[PDB]
RNA sequence: CCCCAUGUGGACCCGCCCCUUGGGGUGUGUCCAAAGGGCUUUGCCCGCUUCCGGAUGGGCCCGCGUCCCAUCAGCUAGUUGGUGGGGUAAUGGCCCACCAAGGCGACGACGGGUAGCCGGUCUGAGAGGAUGGCCGGCCACAGGGGCACUGAGACACGGGCCCCACUCCUACGGGAGGCAGCAGUUAGGAAUCUUCCGCAAUGGGCGCAAGCCUGACGGAGCGACGCCGCUUGGAGGAAGAAGCCCUUCGGGGUGUAAACUCCUGAACCCGGGACGAAACCCCCGACGAGGGGACUGACGGUACCGGGGUAAUAGCGCCGGCCAACUCCGUGCCAGCAGCCGCGGUAAUACGGAGGGCGCGAGCGUUACCCGGAUUCACUGGGCGUAAAGGGCGUGUAGGCGGCCUGGGGCGUCCCAUGU
């Protein structure tokens, strides 16, 4: 079955960025469109957009990379350097607002889940709350 | 506060008291994942009232006997053997795992 | 191993096997000799090495190197053994302290006396 | 050797006597008392008990019976006695008998 | 006992000049001049490329033979300057300077700081007055540090403050020539020494 | 019987007492209900004895008996003077 | 020590009320108190009795946490529960009679091994690992085993009884002992101190007080055992003594080091000499608040102050690489070194000495052990095609894990306040 449906996307998007996909759909859940407001408003993704493929919800998720290089290799440097899960099905994972990560020293985002919604480790700090660590984003 | 706890009665073999199956959940203190570990406890029934099956609300109380510290405060739910089941089928497990082996 | 892998059966933790049965784990044990043999070395090497059985006030008997140029060890001497082996002579296991019990010290050391337990030369 | 404060144990003894001299009177009087509502003759049962009661009353004076050893005594033998005396009792003396 | 040995080898095996004597290492004679090879049976010997220990131990012995101070003592002040907040090399040299001993060198009143030394443990320093014969003594700022009255006379600090009449003073100091009294204003900086130190090897040393 | 009094914390030739309550048959240094004062023997400084009279008064009202000296440095930070 | 009385009151039975496990009130019945002593002696002091309350200390119960081995898998009869009862300050199989047939276990029972536990300590970037000595908190024990008495309190280290072992006295019947208190002896061990001073200070027991007792404690003694501080000098002083080492025999090194000159002056001497001590007590005043007054230090004639005053201990490890420090000579797979790799069989920076050097310095080095380096048990932070590592395959129990939407609950999870 699909066990991890949140991993299930970060890694789509892992995979599709790695070849430089324009877009690239992910099964529609509230939850994972919560995400991906996120990953727009901080940049990382072009933006993302309900589509029905086959009957069944999906979001389109338009990736965003970098301009054409020099030398070999002109392959464009990545926006989303990094994209790692954390909490995990048996192994679920949880921050008080005072262990709130700081990714990348500032350059990356952390996305958690809080009662408050889903917010990247600054809003949540500002918010001053903590909750399930969703996933590492840089 | 006298410590409150909910659990079932997996036992109404004994007089004027029940085995009441209290389970409880927490971080591994260094894995963290949640683990779940359960405790039986003897519970004290003066009217012999709760069944096989209930769900019950333990209180911290004055000793009654040996291995009882505890009185059925109140029922939160009758019947429901799929709890009991649990219990009793893995106490049949034991049945075996020593010279034979446990069915399955 | 999985996450509720480790938390069923877990990480074991290693246990380190002492070198030096000198028994009470003591720093030194005391014996008395009972043969003042001389092996050989063993794979390249050569010599005469100098070496000692010695029986332990730990109860055991052992075997043990004499360090310096020239000893005065016998039957029944008394020594203080100090743990150390000696890579040539398989079977020592620990070296004899010079300068305490009947182990006189290295005559004309000038040099690193504190080991060779010899007291300082008063320079004329 | 001699520390003179073996004088300590010297008294013990005493006191050891002195106390279970008293006890042993309690009891024979309690039972005394038990075994005559049990026979059901009121009178005496209650003016024996009233004696089991002073005594006792008298013994926890002193650090013979001494605390709620003396209550516990007392009210373990007014139940006992009112009780045994359904037997077509009628509390006589009604000494120690709130009737 | 701080060393207490041939003192211009030191000199000469840090390759660079040390002021272990006051005078006279001025007067071509710090050995330093025309001989600054190591001392020793191999000094005029070609040097091979030292090894990042050899380096920073270098580093260390120089910025610490500089105050003829023990490892010992130094060390403890490095762990000191390690805790405390702010750039630990300079806090290190902060501390380094605030020596009482070192002080008196700075001062003027002693020629070197062996000799500065011995006047503080003699009896012939004073700090706000009560005397103090500690070297290791640490000078806080706004402290007056004048010479003994029962030495004020002594030939040696005549003339020493004699010759320190018109010699400038650091910055962090200051002091009266007239009753030979001076005042730590405050801690040196980094900027302040001219040392030829480089803090960083130091403290990279302590690192390893 | 619980007491007020000295518990030695100085350290050798430099003794510094803390004027404490605690149960009479406890270590003279040994765990104490309240600490309500200090005292300095050799007063070597300024301020060489703190009492907190108002606490004191408070362990007087319900049976602390105070050690002649542990009084006797209450009395000076007058927790008797009733004008 | 006892009896009678007085009953503020309190205890017990029964009834009732409020409370809610045995908490508080109330009515009848019953039951239960006491000790005196001292004076500045008609008053004050010390003290006695009953009850309620505080304060302190403690017993008992419960949740959670607390090593290794599964080559220990089943354990259990007072065992699990019940009813009545004993015992206790009190709950309880704690103990007893009777009844029931239960209780525990792979979420590791039972058994074996190891170990007092904690605040903390060592290490570590941390997570963690190791540890629990000194100091403080708790527990346990007092030659081994069992037992109770007296008491508010003990099953009672310097109290009692019995059994056991051992030591001593014995007129051989029978007795007396227990330093895991301070000091000390002996044995064992690589190894661990003075049969010290004092009750002055803090604290403790009794006493109205004076005061007595206090190996608790405050001190001094020994031991670089650890930490910290300090000395063995400072300035000048040759293109550079002698000795010793090396050399291309020109010279280079030890080295401003020395010698010598001048300066300061640890030790040591002389004089002064302490804090820690203010109460208790006396006097006035009400034995109160308050005021005044007197006594008292082991450390110790020590710290410290003032005067005088001598240049006045240096050692230990290392110099092949890791690792900072190199030459000659001797030796010849020897004698030896060695943590690892290794070095020595006639040119050895690796063995021994010397000269020179590096490190550290009243220390230096070794041995032992813990943490580190070791992400080499990996949670942080590892792996399994061929390096060690996928179970011969399936079916399936327990267990772990779980698609999309809505609503209730709020157990996990997050926040605030508060107590600890
Ligand atoms: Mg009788
Ligand atoms: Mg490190
Ligand atoms: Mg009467
Ligand atoms: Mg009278
Ligand atoms: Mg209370
Ligand atoms: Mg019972
Ligand atoms: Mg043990
Ligand atoms: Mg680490
Ligand atoms: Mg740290
Ligand atoms: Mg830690
Ligand atoms: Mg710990
Ligand atoms: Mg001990
Ligand atoms: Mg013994
Ligand atoms: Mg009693
Ligand atoms: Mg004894
Ligand atoms: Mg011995
Ligand atoms: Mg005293
Ligand atoms: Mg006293
Ligand atoms: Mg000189
Ligand atoms: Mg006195
Ligand atoms: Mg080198
Ligand atoms: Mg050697
Ligand atoms: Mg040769
Ligand atoms: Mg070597
Ligand atoms: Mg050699
Ligand atoms: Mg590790
Ligand atoms: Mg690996
Ligand atoms: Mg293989
Ligand atoms: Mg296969
Ligand atoms: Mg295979
Ligand atoms: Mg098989
Ligand atoms: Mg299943
Ligand atoms: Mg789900
Ligand atoms: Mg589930
Ligand atoms: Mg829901
Ligand atoms: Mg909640
Ligand atoms: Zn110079």
């Amino acid at each position: 079955m699909l066990t991890d449906p949140i991993a299930d996307m970060l890694t789509r998007i892992r995979n599709a960025t790695r070849v430089y996909k324009e877009s690239t759909d992910v099964p529609a859940s509230r939850f994972k469109e919560e995400i991906l407001r996120i990953l727009a408003r901080e940049g990382f993704i072009k933006g993302y957009e309900r589509v029905d493929v086959d009957g069944k919800p999906y979001l389109r998720v338009y990736l965003k990379y970098g301009p054409r290089r020099q030398g070999p290799d002109p392959r464009p440097e990545q926006v989303i350097h990094h994209i790692r899960r954390i909490s995990k099905p048996g192994r679920r994972v949880y921050v008080g607002v005072k262990e709130i990560p700081r990714v990348r020293r500032g350059l990356g985002i952390a996305i958690l889940s809080t009662s408050k919604g889903v917010l990247t480790d600054r809003e949540a700090r500002k918010l001053g709350v903590g909750g399930e660590l969703i996933c590492e984003v840089w | 506060p006298k410590k409150v706890l909910t659990g079932v009665v997996v036992s109404d073999k004994m007089q004027k008291t029940v085995t009441v199956l209290v389970e409880r959940q927490f971080p591994h203190p260094l894995y963290g994942k949640v683990i779940k570990r359960s405790k039986k406890y003897l519970a004290h029934d003066p009217e012999e009232k709760y069944k096989l099956g209930d769900v019950v609300e333990i209180i911290e109380s004055r000793p009654i006997s040996k291995r009882k510290r505890f009185r059925v405060l109140r029922l939160v739910e009758s019947g429901r053997m799929d709890l009991v089941e649990k219990y009793l089928i893995r106490r049949q497990n034991y049945e075996s795992l020593s010279k034979r082996g446990g069915k399955a | 191993p999985t996450i509720n892998q480790l938390v069923r059966k877990g990480r074991e933790k290693v246990r380190k096997k002492s070198k030096v049965p000198a028994l009470k784990g003591a720093p030194f044990r005391r014996g008395v000799c009972t043969v003042v043999r001389t092996v050989t070395p063993k794979k390249p090497n050569s010599a005469l090495r100098k070496v000692a059985k010695v029986r332990l006030t730990s109860g055991y008997e052992v075997t043990a190197y004499i360090p310096g140029e020239g000893h005065n060890l016998q039957e029944h001497s008394v020594v203080l053994i100090r743990g150390g082996r000696v890579k040539d002579l398989p079977g020592v296991r620990y070296h004899i302290v010079r300068g305490v019990y009947d182990a006189a010290g290295v005559k004309d050391r000038k040099k690193s006396r504190s080991k060779y337990g010899t007291k300082k030369p008063k320079e004329a | 050797r001699n520390l003179s404060a073996l004088k300590r144990h010297r008294q013990s003894l005493k006191r050891r006597l002195r106390n279970k001299a008293k006890k042993s009177a309690i009891k024979t009087l309690s039972k005394k008392a038990i075994q005559l509502a049990q026979e059901g003759k009121a009178e005496e049962a209650l003016k024996i008990m009233r004696k089991a009661e002073s005594l006792i009353d008298k013994a926890a004076k002193g650090s013979t019976l001494h605390k709620n050893a003396a209550a516990r005594r007392k009210s373990r033998l007014m139940r006992k006695v009112r009780q045994l005396l359904e037997a077509a009792g009628a509390p006589l003396i009604g000494g120690g008998l709130s009737a | 006992g701080r060393y207490i040995g041939p003192v211009c080898r030191l000199c000469r095996r840090e390759g660079v000049k040390l002021y272990l004597k006051g005078e006279r290492c001025y007067s071509p004679k710090c050995a330093m001049e025309r001989r600054p090879y190591p001392p020793g049976q191999h000094g005029q010997k070609r040097a091979r490329r030292p090894s990042d220990y050899a380096v920073r131990l270098r580093e260390k012995q120089k910025l610490r033979r500089i105050y003829g101070i023990s490892e010992r003592q130094f060390r403890n002040l490095f762990e000191e300057a390690s805790k405390k907040k702010g750039v630990t090399g300079s806090v290190f040299l902060g501390l380094l300077e605030s020596r009482l001993d070192n002080v008196v060198y700075r001062l003027g009143f002693a020629v070197s700081r062996r000799q500065a030394r011995q006047l503080v443990r003699h009896g012939h320093i004073t700090v706000n007055g009560r005397r103090v014969d500690l070297p290791s003594y640490r000078v806080r700022p706004g402290d007056e540090i004048a010479v003994a009255e029962k030495s004020r006379n002594l030939e040696l600090i005549r003339q020493n403050l004699e010759a320190m009449k018109g010699r400038k003073v650091g910055p962090w100091l200051s002091l009266d020539v007239e009753g030979m009294k001076g005042k730590f204003l405050r801690l040196p900086d980094r900027e302040d020494l001219a040392l030829p130190v480089n803090e960083q090897l130091v403290i990279e040393f302590y690192s390893r | 019987m619980v007491k007020i009094r000295l518990a030695r914390f100085g350290s050798k030739h430099n003794p510094h007492y803390r004027i404490v309550v605690t149960d009479a048959r406890r270590k003279r240094d040994g765990k104490y209900i309240e600490k309500i004062g200090y005292y300095d023997p050799r007063k070597t400084t300024p301020d060489w004895l703190k009492v907190d009279v108002e606490r004191a008064r408070y362990w007087l009202s319900v049976g602390a008996q105070p050690t002649d000296t542990a009084r006797r440095l209450l009395r000076q930070a007058g927790v008797f003077r009733q004008e």
